[PDB]
């Protein structure tokens, strides 16, 4: 499984962001309103094959999530589908961008702002966030947001749809690999 | 589902179904719930999940 994959927990749908590790330790990351709440994650929408457990959760303010490999066999991959990825870095404006997710598939565009903050509402705001021109839908949230082979967000939300466009906003992947002591392989 | 706190800039993006009166499918009720503002209140539920 890879990075855009779907994620199943007892609540919906989510992506997942990147395959990730400490030492010997399996990790993926995604995003945090994926991972508030929810303990057990699948890789199907069956719930027969098990990935792992949430290990940590941020959001809002922040918007990334953690969950530990319990699933000894599935293979994790440490790409975005067959896109590999080496290293991660930090958003610049004007910089090129992918991204992929469970619902559109993979849709790309650019980084138009940093530091940004957005209100969900209700009192989840979510700060330092990169704006992007990128689409994306119900079911992307926590899908990476990618530069060729370095890992750049997490795709946390936004307005408009891929049809007729629209704006995301992602956490930067940096801050979360540092929060868990994990990196990207 | 109620919508009185819309519009909203915007959504997180998971996906949690419910089926409008419009036959769509939509994502999640930030989703659902921006669309019954801009349709100006004529949008309705029909039901939780895919249409």
């Amino acid at each position: 499984i890879s990075g855009g994959d779907a994620i199943y927990s007892s609540t919906g749908r989510c992506s997942l962001g990147f395959n990730v590790r400490s030492g010997s330790t399996y990790y993926f990351l995604t995003a945090g309103h994926c991972t508030d709440g929810a303990t057990t994650w699948w890789a199907n929408s069956a719930r027969t094959t098990v990935l792992g457990t949430t290990s940590g959760s941020s959001f809002p303010n922040n918007d990334y999530g953690i969950v530990r490999y319990t699933n000894t066999t599935i293979p994790k991959d440490g790409t975005v589908g067959g896109q590999d990825i080496t290293s991660a870095a930090n958003a610049t404006v004007g910089m090129a961008v992918t991204r992929r997710g469970s619902t559109t598939g993979t849709h790309s565009g650019s980084v138009t702002a940093l530091n940004a903050t957005v209100n969900y509402g209700g009192g989840d705001v979510v700060y330092g966030m990169i704006r992007t021109n990128v689409c994306a839908e119900p079911g992307d949230s926590g899908g990476p947001l990618y530069s060729g082979t370095r890992a750049i967000g997490l795709t946390s939300g936004g307005s408009g749809n891929c049809s007729s466009g629209g704006t995301t906003f992602f956490q930067p992947v940096t801050e979360a690999l540092v929060a868990y002591g994990v990196s990207v392989y | 589902v109620d919508c009185s706190e819309y519009p909203k800039p915007a959504c997180t993006i998971e996906y949690r179904p419910l089926c409008g009166s419009d036959n769509k499918t939509y994502g999640n009720k930030c989703n659902f719930c921006n669309a019954v503002v801009e349709s100006n209140g004529t949008l309705t539920l029909s039901h939780f999940g895919k249409c």
